[PDB]
């Protein structure tokens, strides 16, 4: 199996901001899915393939990483940005990075 | 000296990947049979004998089986050719009609349903005055209950008409070489050890393919080209599970196959010049068809599979087989066509097995139906012409389609379960050593010549 | 109704390649046209980079620019890319994108300060 | 190998050697370029696919100093920038493949040089046959 | 537009099945697999099982083999080829198989794998009581 | 206008100037001549009926003195009541289309022309090559 | 009272396929590789004589 992990957990910023939420692997050398899903509402893509954006992603996401470590940069922090954010390895998902107000 | 020139040669060896159309060969004895009693050796040029396959020496391409082209075209290549050898036949929409049927004669236990059903129908005669009261027999997978009496109708007549084959063409395969056109070339990836994507340290250029038979098969993929010395696994991504198996092995497995049951087809006139071809009597006792193999052959196979696919699982690894999760039929069952008529077998008696760290013959039941709707489209359907004589067919099973079932929570064991999917996961077991490359000429490069006035 | 806008930096550190791109709308770039490259540093007069055709002429430009300016057009995504290798501080600025045609240089880019700075 | 000594064999064999070693075998990789009821739609876009390839490059040889020379020196100078390697070793060192990623971002500007000076060429004969 | 509709939400007893449905329109619905996921509370996500509706082809997880069951239904006729349905039967009802359950399909480029799920249902709410 | 001062332009665009401006742009011409279930057969026919064109012009020249100079002196003489004008006066004065207007009376007696010219100097210099 | 159709004597009748749609997407025409077209471009053109422009 991969295990996933989330390490920021919960994270406490305010909007205007930049934001970085790290992932680990238990498996090198894979691509990474990251996932927003707001309160109450249906989960959206944001990063296939660890770098590529979906549709109606704007450009401020970045995701990058490599190996067994990805980061998803989120810079200029909207309010409606503040969300759950997943990882996704094939099957396996993180238990959610939350991001929170402050 | 340092006031270099610039020259063109043309007819420089250089090429780059494409993707352009392809081009059919037969060999010339299925071209000796007259009228094409298979499909298309009129449709495709003769191959021309021990065609130039000139190797090529320190040359690393890439090849990569999984976004490869001419699998695609071969796919539907196949799919126009058996499109295109069906409007000549006839079209079976006036037997569209209410079926009495009742059970076959036999001693039939009440457990045990009958397979095949005896159906009276009316029918149109040649003339449009008169019709005629005959009878036939089906299958079960191929008759429904309309709704005392007990009257049944065909599966397809509230989908699509079918078109019943006719007798002349058969679907016994013969030898498809694949050929590049002028200004193309073909890369033949010759290396012993090659999982299909990556360099290739040994390759080799040559303007035709080898002799790629079109078996159709669902699972247990058949008469395809074996490995050299070991046995290939190969997927896309082996720790995807989405993804198929694609398991070619050393020594081809002997499989026997036979519907014993006796048949005596008989000619119905639909129309004027329209023959339908259904079944009369079952002359002799009524059986199962069924297939064979090896025991131990199959067990060594099986632990052959298992020594090779421990290695990209690690060592200390349980690994053990499952049957098909369910499904349509023929992706439960593995699928065939002997002698012209269709095969759907059981499989069930060849993956029940774990396997641990550290004389006879298995049969197995088949289901025969007599219409077919393979590739499945939105209005097609083949019926297919029952055949005289007990039939059976010898063949060399190849290689495997497995899948990884979706493991997780923290289990040793890793099961595999056989799963056919799309056709075109056949062809790519007989595709990945070909490539296809467009030649560019006039390469140009610096040099201390300069032309003169 | 030609439009062309202008993208690329316009902060780089001297001694490297610049390069900006200009993309075209409102018309095609295979046009009786010179899609051109001008430049004007702040405070000063215009000083024509160059240029590049929709046609088949040989780009020709300014030789104040030391052959150091390739202007590339790129005809499937209508675009037309000046290069600049080698820059110096004293080559800060406005670069502009513009189409000669029968009229001369009738739709500009808006223009935008490329600021060289160490 | 079979072909040592005597260095040539089938077409594309020269295409693994350098491109010194290459340049001696052209004729073959530039003549298997040419020769070789819906299906005979196939058949003859692929024929004239082929035939529409090869006029394109011999017209753009055409309008080059070379009609079918099949190896030009021309008058257009080399920046060294392009290749910017050592130039006996490019032909005892370099694959055409290589060569030819090499020099893919250098390509289309130096068609255009050839033509400028094939037609300056040819205007510079029409000088020199009319003042005769 | 790729329009992924599912059935209303659901209470039902412990111990029986339960059936969604997902209903596809706006794609070719014999060439993309659907996958089934499931969120529970404070357990994040969990997938089930992916179908290929060309054959129907299905695939479950390793710790829910012998409880659900995912079939579909095709479109035949050749003037609406487009639409299609999924089903899922979640057999032998738990109080912690309470969750939200989607059925999704990928994305549709070139570099997009299969789990990389574009389009989402809106979810079905199942409660066991 | 915009091709002023280097006078080029794209295909076609020298066919308003005289045609002294118009004999240094004539690569373009010459390229936009070759490139560019029932419908194939229209397209297969378009492209096979500008590929025999293309052929039949390159035939046409090979023939002649030259296979792919692209302008050709050659030695046949100039009837001087064909074209009855001043000579520089034609290439600072008249189009393209205007001059084919004019000559379309005297056509396919200069092709003769060329043909006995071309075979009369392949013949000289047959027994050039044959006495040496 | 009864009636029928009126085509049901002189032809036979096709249904369209309700896929194809007979909204009009835009047309353009190219000529091949030996012709050009050429568009008069004049603003004042009554569709017959010598287009200046
Ligand atoms: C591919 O091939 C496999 C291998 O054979 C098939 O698997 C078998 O499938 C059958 C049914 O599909 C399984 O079920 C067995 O049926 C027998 C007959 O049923 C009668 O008797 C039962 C009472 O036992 C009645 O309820 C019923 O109405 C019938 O009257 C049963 O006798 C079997 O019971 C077995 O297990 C019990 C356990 O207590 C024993 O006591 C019995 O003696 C007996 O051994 C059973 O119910 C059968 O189990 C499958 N085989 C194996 C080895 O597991 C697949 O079906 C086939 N694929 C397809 C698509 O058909
Ligand atoms: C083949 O065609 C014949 C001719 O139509 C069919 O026979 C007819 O079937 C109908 C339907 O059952 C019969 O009507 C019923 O007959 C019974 C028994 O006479 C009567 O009790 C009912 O009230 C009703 O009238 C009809 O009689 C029968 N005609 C004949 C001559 O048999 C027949 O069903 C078709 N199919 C087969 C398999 O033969
Ligand atoms: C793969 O193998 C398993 C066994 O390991 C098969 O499971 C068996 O499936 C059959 C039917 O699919 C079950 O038969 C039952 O028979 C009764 C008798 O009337 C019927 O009422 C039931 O509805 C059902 O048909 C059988 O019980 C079951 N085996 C066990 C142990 O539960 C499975 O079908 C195989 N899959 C394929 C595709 O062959
Ligand atoms: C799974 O693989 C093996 C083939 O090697 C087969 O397992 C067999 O299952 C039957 C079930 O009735 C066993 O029959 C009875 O088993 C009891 C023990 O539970 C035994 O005491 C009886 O005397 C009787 O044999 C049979 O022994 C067992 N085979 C072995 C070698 O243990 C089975 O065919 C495969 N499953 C499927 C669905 O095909
Ligand atoms: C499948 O059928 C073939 C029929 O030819 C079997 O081959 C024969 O097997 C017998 C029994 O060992 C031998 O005596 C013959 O020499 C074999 N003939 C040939 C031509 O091979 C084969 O054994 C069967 N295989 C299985 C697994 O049942
Ligand atoms: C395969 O053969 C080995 C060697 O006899 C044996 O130990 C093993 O049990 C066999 N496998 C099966 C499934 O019978
Ligand atoms: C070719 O140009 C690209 C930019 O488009 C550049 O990244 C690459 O390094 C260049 N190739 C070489 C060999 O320098
Ligand atoms: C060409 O010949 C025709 C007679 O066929 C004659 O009427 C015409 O005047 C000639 N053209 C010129 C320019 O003299």
């Amino acid at each position: 199996e991969i295990v996933l992990t989330q390490s920021p957990g919960i994270l406490s910023l305010s909007p205007g901001e930049t934001a970085t939420l790290f992932c680990k692997a238990s498996q090198g050398g894979n691509a990474m899915t990251w996932y927003q899903k707001r309160r109450g509402q249906v989960p959206r893509l944001l990063i296939y393939d660890t770098s590529r954006r979906a549709s109606g992603v704007p450009d401020r996401f970045v995701g990058s990483g490599s190996g067994t470590d990805f980061f998803l940069t989120i810079n200029k922090l909207d309010r409606e940005d503040f969300a759950v954010y997943y990882c996704q390895q094939f099957e396996f998902f993180g238990l959610g990075s939350e991001l929170e107000v402050h | 000296a340092e006031n270099l020139w610039v020259t063109v040669y043309y007819g420089v060896p250089v090429w780059k990947d494409a993707e352009t159309t392809l081009f059919c060969a037969s060999d010339a004895k299925a071209y000796e049979t007259e009228k094409h009693n298979v499909w298309a050796t009129h449709a495709c040029v003769p191959t021309d004998p021990n065609p130039q396959e000139i190797h090529l020496e320190n040359v690393t391409e890439e090849f990569n089986m999984w976004k490869n082209n001419m699998v695609e075209q071969m796919h539907t290549d196949i799919i126009s050719l058996w499109d295109q050898s069906l409007k000549p036949c006839v079209k079976l929409t006036p037997l569209c009609v209410t079926l009495q049927c009742t059970n076959v004669t036999n001693n039939i236990t009440d457990d045990m349903r009958g397979e095949l059903k005896n159906c009276s129908f009316n029918m149109t005669t040649e003339l449009r005055d008169k019709k005629q009261k005959v009878y036939s027999l089906f299958y079960r997978l191929d008759v429904v209950q309309i709704n005392s009496n007990k009257e049944y109708r065909l599966i397809n007549c509230n989908t699509s008409a079918c078109t019943q084959a006719c007798p002349k063409v058969s679907f016994e395969p013969i030898p498809i070489h694949y050929c590049a056109p002028a200004g193309f070339a073909i890369l033949k990836c010759k290396d012993k050890k090659f999982n299909g994507t990556g360099p290739c340290p040994s390759v080799s250029t040559v303007q035709c393919t080898h002799g790629i038979k079109p078996v159709v098969s669902t699972q247990l993929l058949l008469n395809g080209s074996l490995a050299e010395e070991e046995v290939m696994i190969r997927s896309e991504n082996i720790t995807n599970n989405a993804k198929n198996i694609l398991v070619q092995f050393n020594t081809p497995v002997q499989i026997n196959c036979t519907r014993p049951n006796n048949n005596t087809r008989k000619s119905i006139r639909i129309g004027p010049g329209q023959a339908f071809y259904a079944t009369g009597d079952i002359i002799g006792d009524i059986r199962q068809a069924h297939c064979n193999v090896s025991k131990a052959t199959w067990n060594e196979t099986l632990g052959k599979v298992v020594k090779q696919l421990r290695k990209h699982f690690g060592n200390n690894t349980i690994i053990r087989f499952a049957n098909s999760s369910g499904g349509d039929l023929e992706v439960t069952t593995h699928s065939f066509n002997c002698g012209g008529e269709f095969f759907y077998c059981n499989t069930s008696g060849l993956f029940n097995s774990t396997w641990i760290s550290n004389n006879d013959s298995i049969t197995l039941p088949c289901r025969i139906k007599q219409i077919i709707n393979m590739w499945q489209r939105i209005g097609q359907c083949m019926y297919a012409p029952p055949i005289q004589g007990v039939i059976r067919c010898v063949s060399n099973i190849t290689g495997l389609i497995l899948t990884r079932d979706g493991g997780s929570t923290n289990s040793t064991t890793e099961t595999f379960r056989p799963g056919g999917g799309d056709m075109r996961d056949n062809w790519r077991s007989e595709l990945y050593k070909y490539k296809v490359v467009k030649i560019e000429p006039l390469g140009v490069a610096p040099t201390r010549c300069k032309r003169r006035v | 109704q030609v439009q062309l806008v202008e993208s690329g930096p316009g902060l780089v550190r001297p001694s490297e390649t610049l390069s900006l791109t200009c993309a075209v709308s409102g018309a095609s770039i295979r046009t009786k046209a010179w899609w051109s490259w001008i430049r004007q540093p702040p405070g000063k007069g215009l000083e024509w980079i160059g240029y590049v055709s929709g046609g088949w002429d040989l780009p020709n430009y300014n030789p104040s620019l030391k052959n150091r300016v390739i202007i590339l057009k790129d005809t499937s995504l209508n675009q037309f890319s000046l290069r600049l290798t080698s820059v110096t501080a004293a080559d800060t600025a406005l670069y502009y994108c513009a189409r000669e045609g029968p009229e001369d240089f009738d739709v500009w880019g808006p223009g935008f300060l490329v600021t060289v700075s160490s | 190998a079979v072909g040592i000594g005597a260095v040539f064999l089938g077409f594309l064999g020269a295409a693994g050697s350098t491109m010194g070693a290459a340049s001696m075998t052209l004729t073959v990789q530039a003549r298997n370029l040419l020769s070789g009821t819906v299906w005979g739609i196939k058949q003859l876009q692929a024929r004239v696919l082929a035939v529409e390839r090869y006029l394109r490059d011999q017209q753009l040889l055409g309008i080059w100093g070379c009609s079918g020379k099949l190896i030009c020196c021309t008058n257009v100078p080399w920046n060294s920038s392009w290749s910017n390697r050592n130039l006996s070793e490019i032909w005892d060192n370099m694959t055409w493949l290589q060569w030819d990623k090499e020099i893919s971002n250098y390509t289309q500007i130096i068609y255009g040089l050839l033509e400028e000076s094939q037609n300056q060429q040819e205007k510079n004969e029409q000088d020199l046959l009319a003042l005769d | 537009q790729v329009q992924l509709v599912q059935s209303g939400a659901v209470i039902k007893t412990p111990g029986s099945s339960v059936k969604i449905s997902c209903r596809a329109s706006g794609y070719n619905f014999r060439d993309y697999s659907i996958h089934w996921v499931r969120l529970i509370p404070d357990k994040g996500f969990e997938w089930i099982g992916w179908i290929k509706p060309l054959w129907g082809a299905v695939s479950y997880a390793r710790q829910l083999q012998g409880r659900v069951s995912m079939t579909r239904q095709l479109s035949q006729d050749p003037d609406d080829p487009d639409w299609g349905v999924a089903y899922m039967e979640f057999s032998g009802l738990t109080p912690a198989d309470t969750a939200e359950y989607f059925c999704v399909r990928r994305g549709s480029c070139d570099y997009c794998g299969d789990f990389p799920w574009q389009y989402w249902g809106q979810g079905t709410v199942v409660v066991v009581s």
